[PDB]
RNA sequence: GCCUGUGUACCAGGAGGGGAACAACCCAGAGAUAGGUUAAGGUCCCCAAGUGUGGAUUAAGUGUAAUCCUCUGAAGGUGGUCUCGAGCCCUAGACAGCCGGGAGGUGAGCUUAGAAGCAGCUACCCUCUAAGAAAAGCGUAACAGCUUACCGGCCGAGGUUU
RNA sequence: CACUGUCCCAACGUUGGGCCCGGUGAACUGUACAUUCCAGUGCGGAGUCUGGAGACACCCAGGGGGAAGCGAAGACCCUAU
RNA sequence: UCGACCGAGUGGCUUGCUACCUCGAUGUCGGUUCCCUCCAUCCUGCCCGUGCAGAAGCGGGCAAGGGUGAGGUUGUUCGCCUAUUAAAGGAGGUCGUGAGCUGGGUUUAGACCGUCGUGAGACAGGUCGGCUGCUAUCUACUGGGUGUGUAAUGGUGUCUGA
RNA sequence: AGCCACGCCACACGGGGUAAGAGCUGAACGCAUCUAAGCUCGAAACCCACUUGGAAAAGAGACACCGCCGAGGUCCCGCGU
């Protein structure tokens, strides 16, 4: 099979090897994108995706290929933002970025930081209990998003008591 | 609970003449004839049976825990008065035997029980049911076939065209 | 080690794989050829990472006071590969064995020759491993 | 537990007979277990200053014998190493019944306790006469 | 049936056989964070004795109080770095590459080397850093030796000579730093490494035993009891169970006991100093009197007195340095009586 | 890899060629010597002969294991994947998703203090409509409130059951 | 009860050996071959068959894992007109 | 969380069956000492569920690196019991281990009791006493030497790391 | 004195890759989906780190100097880390 993505406006798609390179007004993003018998390729303004395979599992990837790609599209342009709110309950958590990594204080009266560092080109940024979490790539974006809120989780207690953490709001579309 | 791995083996010759086999146990299978024995099986539209895929010697305290719990099912979803009958149509005739209480001098066995001896392709149970309660037989049979030692196919015998589509 | 084989084939093992080369390689040295082996860590073999990892795993951690002394480089266990195609406890073989051998990077001068069959297409695999990932996961230290 | 801050060669072990020194009404003291302690293949579980053991009553007042309780060795023979690395031994080995919470069992003790006992139990030494 | 435990000795400093080398050898330095600078040092085993030290220890309730503590004396005069090794990198990893030499030499440095007559220094040091510029220059150490004849208590005359790493800086820089320090004779001292209150990592053979059974060398029981008395007392019950049919190398036997090397991590260097401060009336008994360049090293160092023993800076310490403790009192009562 | 029959061929007393080895499994019954051609079984290397050809499947190193004490793998599962059917729906726009609308008699009657789609009994009508139950499921002390049925739009090519 | 190295848990020492040297100088045992190890196979408990692995030769000391070690035509058990 | 009936299996630790190996002997049980292993995990690490508030648990997953100890009765294995413990798991290695130890039990020759027998005697019933050979040829390993090879130029010293 | 333990000293962080597991992005199947391709984490377990042995590693190694009528070594003598 074949499928086209017609590049937007104002972004540049660049192929070397199985490498794809997207630019746009708000970054660059590029991909490994690899597997057995699946050409990328950029031809104009318009991307494609191929193969001379149709098998369930060769749909598989080209699905997830094309949603890759899109999404790149996406990033460049109009970039990708996760919605976040603290939670607490007795204890002020202190929410902070330092440096590279966003640090949380007092989790549940810890002494101890707990810390987790952001991937990529992603934006942390804090007002009062509202964090917003930001970039062209959403592999980065949605697993820094993803760290802060698996940074505040609790094995050992019961969680439907012992509720305080940093919990993913807005969750991005398109 | 001696393992059916022992008896479910066609390798004997049959053993059945009561007139030479005498202290036989009685059988635990408690009905053959389920559901409404007053109506006759034609009927009904649907047609469903339980066929064995392995000529295999199923004794009768697997086919009463089989029977039991497809018809404790058709019971539970259509009612106890409910509007279908079920036939078990295998009888428990050949006799077994084992060496308990010597080793293996005289060791011809002590009579211990009965099996059914069914051949692959059989209908072991057949139900007979109205096309809303044909689910319910499907899934009694389901549950009967966890019971006994062999594979089984579930059969359609009348009316699939009416089932679903 | 350093000391400049002269060789009549300098075979080059990037992206091929391991098997099919050994059988050929070996082949080569029981005809009388001498043989470099060359690029032993980008060599390749098909299949799960993990089960085969598994393996070679196995072969390390087996052994006794008698010993069996596997190799976790990508030289040695190209070596030892071409070894047991080899008659290599009789004296043509121990022979044939020592006119072979395997090379991390190329020590020569001219590129290696790629042999008939032995080449895989990463367009067409993603299942497979070099030998360099399979000493690094073994513990070796990566001098390549 | 607290340190001692005393090195101690044990000079009990299980089975030995020591001196109960407290007016409680029992005498010698029989050492079946010490506390929070694991030994290894044929080793004699061992106690010394400062441990809280388990005990048999041997002797004393009817009431007392045959009863098992706690206790903690106050004073032992076999020397200590203090931190200054002098060595500090006693002219007898002796504990004190103590209960659940670490209070003596009696309302007084019968001659010196060790300074370090005071590092571990405060309700012990605050009932010693003299420590050393 | 049958308590378990663990088995006798650890198999980790097998096979224990006599040390093919009694001067040791590291097999690891510590890492380049500093400034550059030699990585180890070398001195005499003298004897023990102990001091009274105030307690450093920020987490210590006893921190400010006197602390009696057990010492090693090592006698530690200045040694001489005498070449620079550089190691080339390769696929078959570090090699040699060449060595820059010292025109000048301690006058008994020829009982141990062919000491070199004729070397060309900047040609070995223009080939260093060619390697260098083509980046694979691996490795900087330096080739150091000790002058026992500064050490009367100690007979030899004849030096021990080691390769000890230079780490730290730059590669350039660290270069430059071996080269100066070379050039010079080589001389340096246990000051220059070392500070006291330091952790090193202190290297020797160990005191030899010669011949010894399962009892000692392994920690295996004695029969016990009635077993004691039968014609068995220090032999163990058995060499293996019927299969494997061979006897495991790990059954504890006799062997060679003692003489090997050992490096003992985390060793407190209380004090380096010089003088007559540390020794002991009478004598240091089996060795001699000690005035002169010292280091006092807390608690016990492997090997017999006049052993020469190694330090390095140490490779995994547990705790922050706490400099120049304070020394209250040395003992030189005699070790005799 | 048991005891005891029976018919037969084999070992015993049967080489040689296969089968990793191996009494009775396969080929094969064999004077010496010599040249050929096959059998069983093999043809990537060890190892004589193919890295043979045309297709297709498998990703599990499944497998590369005729027979067997010897090579295990079962009942029961599997939107892993490939192939062949049957029915129904669909450019008069299907299937899914998203958006909008899910109305009035009316809070149906009975029961009940109140029983408002939704504790229970009975009924289950009627209008406005493109369509919307006297309510399929959460939800409330009871009403809120969230959906499902059902209709319209966006989208556009297969979908769905078996 | 007393006692104590029976034990915790082992240490050091004493005498005679052991170890090296001169002299004297046997026996047991021996189908052959034999540097083995891991697996397999085989009359089902192999240094020797099969597949691999390992293995440069010779010599000293040791404690005895294996040679189903050496020693004794099994005392148990059955069979013998 | 417990989980019947019935059905399908895996292990080779018990017991039974078979009589294939050894009767020109493969030294018993239990214990001990010393070594290696398995995982169906008792503790410890990381997890999931909970009839998970916490604390303390219960059940489950991964996981064999380390640990799993001391005592009273009994020859006992097993098991019962005590106090400690993070826990005081279970198996395999000729039911590991007598050319290592022990010799309490079974099972020689002496003797008593009970039962049986006319009796000699017997029991699988109880009981007291009742022996432990060998100088290591080969192999195996622990340690120590002498040679040869690397090397048609040796040596001293320092290193590298499969 | 020595030898000894009952005496004294020292004996891990951390990194990498995983299992169970928690997730991200993500189709097949316009939704959903931790998984199919891709990715972030995550065990006392694995690898590195650290200690010990290790030129007989038959690809039998490297460096510097000394020497080939002489470097160096053995024997000898006084001793013992
Ligand atoms: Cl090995
Ligand atoms: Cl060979
Ligand atoms: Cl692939
Ligand atoms: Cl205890
Ligand atoms: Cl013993
Ligand atoms: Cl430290
Ligand atoms: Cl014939
Ligand atoms: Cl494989
Ligand atoms: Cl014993
Ligand atoms: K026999
Ligand atoms: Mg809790
Ligand atoms: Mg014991
Ligand atoms: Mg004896
Ligand atoms: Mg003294
Ligand atoms: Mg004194
Ligand atoms: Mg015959
Ligand atoms: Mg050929
Ligand atoms: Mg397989
Ligand atoms: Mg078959
Ligand atoms: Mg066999
Ligand atoms: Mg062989
Ligand atoms: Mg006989
Ligand atoms: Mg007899
Ligand atoms: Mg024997
Ligand atoms: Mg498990
Ligand atoms: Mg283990
Ligand atoms: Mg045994
Ligand atoms: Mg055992
Ligand atoms: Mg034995
Ligand atoms: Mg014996
Ligand atoms: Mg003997
Ligand atoms: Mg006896
Ligand atoms: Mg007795
Ligand atoms: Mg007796
Ligand atoms: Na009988
Ligand atoms: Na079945
Ligand atoms: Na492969
Ligand atoms: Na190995
Ligand atoms: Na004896
Ligand atoms: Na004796
Ligand atoms: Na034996
Ligand atoms: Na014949
Ligand atoms: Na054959
Ligand atoms: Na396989
Ligand atoms: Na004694
Ligand atoms: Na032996
Ligand atoms: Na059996
Ligand atoms: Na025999
Ligand atoms: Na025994
Ligand atoms: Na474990
Ligand atoms: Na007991
Ligand atoms: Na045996
Ligand atoms: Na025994
Ligand atoms: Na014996
Ligand atoms: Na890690
Ligand atoms: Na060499």
């Amino acid at each position: 099979p074949r499928v086209e993505l017609e590049i937007p406006e104002d972004v540049d798609a660049e192929q070397d090897h199985l490498d794809i390179t997207v630019e746009g007004d708000n970054g660059s993003v590029t991909r490994r994108l690899w597997y057995p018998d699946i050409d990328v390729s950029v031809d104009g303004d318009t991307v494609v995706i191929e193969s001379d395979e149709d098998n369930a599992k060769t749909m598989s990837t080209i699905g997830t290929f094309q949603s890759h790609i899109e999404n790149m599209f996406h990033g460049v342009t109009e970039g990708w933002e996760y919605g976040m709110e603290v939670f607490y309950s007795h204890f002020p958590m202190q929410v902070n970025v330092e440096g590279d990594e966003v640090v949380i204080e007092n989790f549940l009266g810890e002494k101890a930081p707990r810390r987790t560092t952001i991937h990529g080109d992603t934006d942390v940024e804090i007002d009062g209990e509202e964090l917003t979490v930001s970039g062209p790539d959403i592999e980065a974006v949605g697993q820094t998003a993803a760290d802060i809120e698996q940074l505040t989780r609790i094995n050992d207690k019961d969680v439907r008591v012992f509720q305080d953490g940093v919990y993913i709001t807005r969750k991005p579309n398109r | 609970d001696k393992p059916a791995s022992m008896y479910r083996d066609i390798d004997k010759p049959a053993y059945t003449r009561r007139e030479y086999i005498t202290g036989i146990p009685g059988s635990k299978i408690a009905q053959h004839k389920m559901g409404r024995k007053q109506k006759d099986a034609d009927d009904y539209p649907v047609q469903i049976s339980l066929i064995v895929e392995e000529t295999v010697q199923l004794r009768h305290g697997s086919l009463e825990a089989s029977r039991l719990s497809a018809n404790r099912h058709l019971i539970k979803e259509l009612g106890e008065e409910g509007d279908y009958k079920m036939t078990l149509r295998k009888f428990p005739h050949q006799v077994l035997r084992e060496n308990k209480q010597d080793g293996m001098r005289a060791a011809f066995g002590k009579i211990v029980g009965t099996a059914a001896r069914v051949q692959a392709g059989e209908q072991l149970f057949t139900a007979y049911c109205n096309v809303e309660d044909a689910e319910h037989v499907k899934e009694a049979f389901r549950r009967a076939y966890n019971k006994i030692t062999p594979s089984c196919r579930i059969k359609v015998e009348r009316g699939e065209e009416l089932l679903i589509a | 080690s350093v000391a400049e084989f002269d060789a009549d084939v300098i075979v080059d093992a990037r992206d091929c794989i391991m098997g099919r080369v050994a059988s050929q390689v070996a082949e080569q040295a029981l005809d009388g050829e001498t043989v470099a082996v060359v690029n032993a860590e980008r060599a390749v073999i098909t299949g799960r990472e993990e089960q085969i990892v598994e393996k070679y795993e196995k072969r390390v951690d087996i052994g006794n006071d008698n010993g069996y002394f596997y190799p976790k480089r990508p030289d040695g266990i190209f070596k030892r590969t071409i070894r047991g195609m080899l008659p290599h406890k009789k004296q043509r073989g121990r022979e044939a064995f020592e006119s072979v051998r395997v090379y991390l990077g190329n020590p020569y001068d001219e590129d290696g020759e790629v042999l008939d069959g032995t080449s895989l297409d990463r367009l067409s695999n993603i299942k497979f491993v070099t030998l360099g990932e399979i000493s690094e996961t073994l513990g070796a230290n990566k001098t390549w | 537990m607290e340190a001692l801050g005393a090195d101690v060669t044990q000079g009990l072990e299980k089975g030995s007979l020591i001196t109960c020194a407290d007016n409680t009404g029992a005498r010698e003291l029989k050492v079946i277990s010490v506390h929070g302690y694991s030994g290894t293949k044929n080793r004699h579980p061992k106690a010394g200053l400062g441990d809280k053991i388990t005990v048999s009553v041997t002797k004393g007042t009817p009431e007392m014998r045959r009863q098992v309780l706690e206790a903690v060795v106050v004073r032992q023979r076999k020397p200590i190493r203090r931190p200054d690395g002098t060595r500090v031994k006693f002219e007898d080995n002796a504990a004190v019944i103590v209960d659940e919470n670490e209070d003596p069992r009696g309302t007084e003790l019968k001659g010196p306790i060790a300074r370090e006992v005071a590092q571990r139990f405060g309700s012990v030494a605050s009932a010693a006469t003299m420590i050393v | 049936p049958q308590p378990s435990r663990p088995r006798k000795g650890s198999l980790g400093f097998g096979p224990r056989k006599r040390s093919t080398s009694e001067t040791p050898r590291f097999n690891s330095w510590p890492s380049d964070d500093g400034q550059p600078g030699v990585q180890g040092f070398a001195g005499y085993k003298a004897g023990m004795t102990h001091v009274v030290l105030v307690n450093d220890e920020p987490n210590s309730p006893r921190e400010g109080m006197e602390e009696t503590v057990p010492v090693t004396v090592i006698e530690t005069p200045p040694m001489r770095a005498v070449a620079l090794r550089a190691y080339e990198d390769t696929p078959y990893g570090q090699r040699p590459l060449t060595e820059v030499w010292t025109d000048e030499f301690h006058s008994e440095l020829d009982r141990t080397l062919d000491v070199p007559e004729d070397h060309d220094p900047d040609a070995a040091e223009e080939q260093i850093r060619d390697a260098h510029e083509a980046g694979d220059l691996g490795d900087l150490r330096l080739i150091t030796h000790t002058v026992p004849d500064a050490v009367p208590s100690v007979p030899k005359k004849k030096p021990d000579v080691m390769e000890t790493r230079v780490g730290g800086g730059s590669v350039s820089d660290r270069l430059d730093h071996a080269l100066d320090i070379v050039e010079d004779g080589g001389e340096h001292a246990m000051n220059d490494i070392f500070r006291a209150g330091e952790y090193a990592d202190v290297a020797g053979v160990t005191k030899g035993k010669g011949t010894q059974g399962p009892v000692k060398r392994w920690g295996v029981q004695k029969r016990k009891g009635k077993h004691a008395r039968q014609g068995w007392r220090r032999r163990i019950g058995n060499l293996g169970p019927w299969n494997p049919s061979r006897v495991r190398s790990t059954v504890p036997q006799q062997g060679q006991t003692g003489y090997h090397q050992r490096t003992e991590l985390n060793k407190r260097l209380i004090d380096i100093g010089e003088g007559d401060e540390p020794t002991v009336d009478g004598g240091f008994v089996n060795y001699g009197e000690v005035d002169g360049p010292y280091t006092l090293v807390k608690g016990s160092v492997p090997g017999p007195d006049k052993r020469l023993v190694r330090f390095r800076p140490a490779v995994r310490p547990n705790d922050q340095p706490r400099l120049d403790p304070e020394v209250r009192y040395v003992s030189n009562e005699s070790n005799q009586g």
